[PDB]
């Protein structure tokens, strides 16, 4: 929860206007589920490049080709 | 944390990970989340309501393309 609440709090406050925007547990849990799978997806796709590169170590090299696309 | 990144890599089938991934992974996500939270916050505040709901998160995800 520690790095998730920080980002949520920073960005609700950053992107508020007259006030921070309440929120529910389902909203917070729904967001947290979504964001986890996004990192799983992009790391895994970049890992597909890793295997294609005849290496076993996911590296910032592999993260960059999916990110460039 | 370091094991949360490890946990995400092992979910994706990644066995071992280099040390820069830790910082790189946080950056990539914030971009995603900035859009999710921004969009959610923007829709939630604009749409006759001031509370983020599960469907507002859903609305933010549709508005991504880093999903498609």
């Amino acid at each position: 929860k520690l790095p998730f609440s920080r980002l949520v709090r920073e960005f609700i406050v950053k992107y508020s206007d007259d006030e921070p925007l309440r929120v529910t547990e389902g909203a917070l849990l729904a967001m947290q589920e979504s964001c986890e799978m996004y990192l799983t997806q992009r790391l895994a796709d970049s890992y597909m490049l890793t295997k294609h590169r005849n290496r076993v170590t996911l590296e910032v090299r592999d993260m960059a080709l999916m990110a460039y696309i | 944390t370091k094991p949360a990144i490890r946990r995400l890599a092992r979910r994706g089938g990644v066995k071992r990970i280099s040390g820069l991934i830790y910082e790189e992974t946080r950056g990539v996500l914030k971009v995603f989340l900035e859009n999710v939270i921004r969009d959610a916050v923007t829709y939630t505040e604009h749409a006759k309501r001031k509370t983020v709901t599960a469907m507002d998160v859903v609305y933010a995800l549709k508005r991504q393309g880093r999903t498609l």
